[PDB]
C-alpha cells in the first residue's frame, strides 16, 4: 500500500505562537471509519481523528509530524515550526522540485497591517508590493533556493527572520555528444545522442528528448533518446540542438551546438 | 483609512557653489522612490513661487536593488530666484496614490550676514612634524549655505578638510577648513588662499592668503 | 479595519566620554523605551554586562508624552575600565505589546586609539579691530570621536565657546575646533586661556594647552 500524506490548512509550514492550524491525514484507498495515528517526533499523539487541530500553537507543537491509517504505510514528515516575532514569512514548503510551485506570504503577528512590503531571496529583495500580499513562484528552478525572509511597514519598518527552501534539479542540460567524428565520408551512418539523466529517485518518471537542427523540427517529443539517421548525406548537418524535459514540459533544458559535418 | 503605502518623493536644493558662480548650473532635484512594477508611470509638475513652469527634465525609470523604481525630475533654477528667497514645489503623481505629493523646498529665511575669513598659521608645536595644519576661520556668516577651498599657485590643494556650519550664539554660523601640506612647503615660503564664496559677500567670494613670514 | 503592526521601541546610550574619563565621576548606559501604551504600561528591564546578569540599575519614574505614549528609563552604572577595556551591555525590554523581548547592546568604539594632538592658536592680525575675539584650539588625530574639549581661565571656567563635531579625516583620525570667543580688552590685558581635552588614549586621560599674547 502506498504512503499517508499529510496536508497543512493553511499550509504555511510556519506560524505564530496562539494561531491555529489543521493537519489532514491523507490515504489514497479511501477508509471509513479506521483509526489515525498520529506521531510528533516519532511519539504517539492521543488523537485517532483523521485530522488533528492544533487550537493555540505552543513551542510544544513545534517538531515533525507523521501520519498513518489502516495498511497505508508512516507518512513522510512534515515539520511545523511554532514563532513569535513581528512578520514571519510562511512558505508552502521546504524542499521542492524543479517546476513545481512555491508559495510565500509575508504574515504580520496578529493578523495586523504592513505594506510596502519586501521579498528577499539571499538577503536581496525580489519583490515590492505597495500593499501586503502573497507571492507564488510557479516554474521553480534551482535558482529560486536560498534564504527567504520579509520586510513591512506598519508603525515602524519590521523585518521577518529568515528560512531556507531548497528547490532540487531534476535533470542537468542534455549536451548532445557526437558519436562518429566531424568531418566523415558522405555514406557512413551516424549516431546521435542527447546526454542528461535523472538526479533524484523519481520511480515513475521519463523524459522525452527532440532533436533540432536550426530552427526546422526533426524529431519531436519521443520516450527515445537517439535520432537515427539511416546513412548520412549532409543536408543533416550543421548546428544540433537537442531538448529534454518533463511530459508536462514545466522544466526544459537545451543543448550546445554540434556542428556536424559529415 | 487603509490607504497607506505607495511611493514617497524627496526634493532637494542645489549646491551652494552652484547658486553663487553664474557660470555654473544650480538644480533642485525632485526624487521619487519606492514605484512599483505594477505603476511605473509618474507625473512630475513643478511650481516657482506658485506658478507652474515647464522646463525640467525627467530621467527614465531605473531600477533600484530593491526592484522598486526610482524616477528623478530635475529643475533648473534662476541663480537669483534662489537667492531671492523664490520657494519651489514638486509636484508627484501616481497611480498607486491616493493623492499627488507635494514637496515646497526653498532657501533659509533671515536677513543675510557677511563672514569674516581669517586665516591662521600653524602652531608652533606643530613645527615639529612632517605634515602642518593651515587654518581658515569662517565666522558670523548666514544662511549656513557656504563653500570653503585651497589653492596655491593658481592650482587646488589636494588634501583639506571643512567642518559643517557650527551655529553660533549670536543665530549666525562659523565653520573651521584644515589645510595640511608639507612642513617643507610652509617653511619655504610658498602662498596658500583659502577661497570663501557665499551670497552675502561681494561677487559672492573672499579669499585671504597664509604664507611663513615672520622674517 | 486592521491596526497597523507595531509595539514600543528601544533605544540604548551609551555614557557620556568625560564620565569614563574621570575616575571622580559616575559614567551610565541609558535604555530608553518609547511608544509605551496606555492599555499596556507594565514594563520590566533585565540587564547584562558581558552576558552576566547585574542588578544594580534604576529605573525612573514614566513621563507622558506630547503624542499620548509613555517613556520609561532604566539607568546602569557602569564602571569605567570595563566600559573601556570594551565589555559589551545589554538592556532586556518586555512587555504584553511586544512579540517578544527587545535586546539591545553597546560596547567601546572598536578601534586602535589614537592620541589626540592639541594646538592653540592666536587670533588673526584682522580680527584685531573687533571688539570680541576669536581663540582656537585645533584637536587632531585621536581615535575614537569620543572626546571632550572645555576652556578655563584663571581656575574659572570659560563657556563663551563652541566647538564643532568630530570630523573624519583624510587618514581614518578624527579632527575638531573649539572657538573661543573673548573680550579683545581681556586677551591684550595679557590673561592666560587654556584649552583642556579628555581622551582615552591620553596620558592620565587628559592634556592642556595654555594660550596668550606672546610679547
Ligand atoms: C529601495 O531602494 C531605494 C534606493 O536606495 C538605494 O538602494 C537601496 C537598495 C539601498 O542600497 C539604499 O542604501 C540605496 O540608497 C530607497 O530609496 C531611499 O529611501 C529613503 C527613505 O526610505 C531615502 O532616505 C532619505 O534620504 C534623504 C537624503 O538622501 C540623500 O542622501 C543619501 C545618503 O545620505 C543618498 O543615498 C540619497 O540619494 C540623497 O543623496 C542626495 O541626492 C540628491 C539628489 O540627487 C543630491 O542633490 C543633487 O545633487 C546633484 C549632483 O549629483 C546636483 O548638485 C543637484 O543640484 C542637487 O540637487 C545630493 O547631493 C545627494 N546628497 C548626498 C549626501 O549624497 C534624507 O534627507 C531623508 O531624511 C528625511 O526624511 C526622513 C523620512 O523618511 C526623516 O526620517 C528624516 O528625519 C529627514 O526628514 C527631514 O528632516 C529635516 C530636519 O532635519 C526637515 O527639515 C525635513 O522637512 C524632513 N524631510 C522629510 C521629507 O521628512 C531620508 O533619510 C533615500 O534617500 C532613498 N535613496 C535614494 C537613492 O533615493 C528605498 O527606500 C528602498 N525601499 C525600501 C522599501 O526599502
Ligand atoms: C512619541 O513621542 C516620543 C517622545 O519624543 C520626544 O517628545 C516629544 C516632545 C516629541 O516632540 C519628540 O520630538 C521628542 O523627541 C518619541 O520618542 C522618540 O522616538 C524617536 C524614534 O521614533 C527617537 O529617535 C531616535 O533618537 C536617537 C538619539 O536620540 C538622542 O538625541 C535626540 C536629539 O538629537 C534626543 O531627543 C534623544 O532624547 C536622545 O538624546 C539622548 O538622550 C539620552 C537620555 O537617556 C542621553 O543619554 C544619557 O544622558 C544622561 C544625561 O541626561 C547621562 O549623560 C547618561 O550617561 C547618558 O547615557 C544622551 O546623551 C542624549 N543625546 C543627545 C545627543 O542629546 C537616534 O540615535 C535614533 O536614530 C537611530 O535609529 C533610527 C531609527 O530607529 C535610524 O534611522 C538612525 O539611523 C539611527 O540609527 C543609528 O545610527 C547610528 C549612526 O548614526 C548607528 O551607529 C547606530 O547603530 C544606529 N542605531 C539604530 C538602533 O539604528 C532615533 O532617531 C527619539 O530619541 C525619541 N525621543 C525621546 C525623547 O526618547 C516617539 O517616537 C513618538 N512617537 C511617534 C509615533 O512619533
Ligand atoms: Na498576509
Ligand atoms: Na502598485
Ligand atoms: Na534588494
Amino acid at each position: 500500500a502506498p504512503k499517508a500524506v499529510i496536508k497543512l490548512q493553511p499550509p504555511w509550514v510556519s506560524v505564530f505562537q496562539e494561531e491555529s492550524v489543521t493537519l489532514h491525514c491523507e490515504v489514497p484507498h479511501l477508509p471509513g471509519s479506521s483509526s489515525t495515528q498520529w506521531f510528533l517526533n516519532g511519539t504517539a499523539i492521543q488523537t485517532s481523528t483523521p485530522t488533528y487541530h492544533i487550537t493555540s500553537a505552543s513551542e510544544d507543537d513545534s517538531g515533525e509530524y507523521r501520519c498513518q491509517r489502516g495498511l497505508s504505510g508512516r507518512s513522510d514528515p512534515i515539520q511545523l515550526e511554532v514563532h513569535r516575532g513581528w512578520l514571519l514569512l510562511q512558505v508552502s514548503s521546504r524542499v521542492l522540485t524543479e517546476g513545481e510551485p512555491l508559495a510565500l506570504r509575508c504574515h504580520a503577528w496578529k493578523d495586523k497591517l504592513v505594506y510596502n512590503v519586501l521579498y528577499y531571496r539571499n538577503g536581496k529583495a525580489f519583490k515590492f508590493f505597495h500593499w501586503n500580499s502573497n507571492l507564488t513562484i510557479l516554474k521553480t528552478n534551482m535558482s529560486h533556493s536560498g534564504t527567504y525572509h520579509c520586510s513591512g511597514m506598519g508603525k515602524r519598518r519590521y523585518t521577518s527572520a529568515g528560512i531556507s527552501v531548497t528547490v532540487k534539479e531534476l535533470f542537468p542540460a542534455p549536451v548532445l555528444t557526437a558519436s562518429v567524428t566531424s568531418p566523415l565520408l558522405e555514406g557512413t551512418p551516424v549516431t546521435l545522442s542527447c546526454e542528461t539523466k535523472l538526479l533524484l529517485q523519481r520511480p515513475g518518471l521519463q523524459l522525452y528528448f527532440s532533436f533540432y537542427m536550426g530552427s526546422k523540427t526533426l524529431r519531436g517529443r519521443d520516450t527515445s533518446s537517439e535520432y537515427q539517421i539511416l546513412t548520412a548525406r549532409r543536408e543533416d548537418s550543421g548546428l544540433y540542438w537537442c531538448e529534454a524535459a518533463t511530459e508536462d514540459g514545466n522544466v526544459l533544458k537545451r543543448s550546445p551546438e554540434l556542428e556536424l559535418q559529415v | 483609512p487603509e490607504l497607506l503605502g505607495g511611493p514617497s518623493v524627496f526634493l532637494f536644493p542645489p549646491k551652494p557653489k552652484d547658486t553663487l558662480m553664474i557660470s555654473r548650473t544650480p538644480e533642485v532635484t525632485c526624487v521619487v522612490v519606492d514605484v512599483s512594477h505594477e505603476d511605473p508611470e509618474v507625473k512630475f509638475n513643478w511650481y516657482v513661487d506658485g506658478v507652474e513652469v515647464h522646463n525640467a527634465k525627467t530621467k527614465p525609470r531605473e531600477e533600484q536593488y530593491n526592484s522598486t523604481y526610482r524616477v528623478v525630475s530635475v529643475l533648473t533654477v534662476l541663480h537669483q530666484d534662489w537667492l531671492n528667497g523664490k520657494e519651489y514645489k514638486c509636484k508627484v503623481s501616481n497611480k498607486a496614490l491616493p493623492a499627488p505629493i507635494e514637496k515646497t523646498i526653498s532657501k533659509a529665511k533671515g536677513q543675510p550676514r557677511e563672514p569674516q575669513v581669517y586665516t591662521l598659521p600653524p602652531s608652533r608645536d606643530e613645527l615639529t612634524k612632517n605634515q602642518v595644519s593651515l587654518t581658515c576661520l569662517v565666522k558670523g556668516f548666514y544662511p549656513s549655505d557656504i563653500a570653503v577651498e585651497w589653492e596655491s599657485n593658481g592650482q587646488p590643494e589636494n588634501n583639506y578638510k571643512t567642518t559643517p556650519p557650527v551655529l553660533d550664539s549670536d543665530g549666525s554660523f562659523f565653520l573651521y577648513s584644515k589645510l595640511t601640506v608639507d612642513k617643507s612647503r610652509w617653511q619655504q615660503g610658498n602662498v596658500f588662499s583659502c577661497s570663501v564664496m557665499h551670497e552675502a559677500l561681494h561677487n559672492h567670494y573672499t579669499q585671504k592668503s597664509l604664507s611663513l613670514s615672520p622674517g
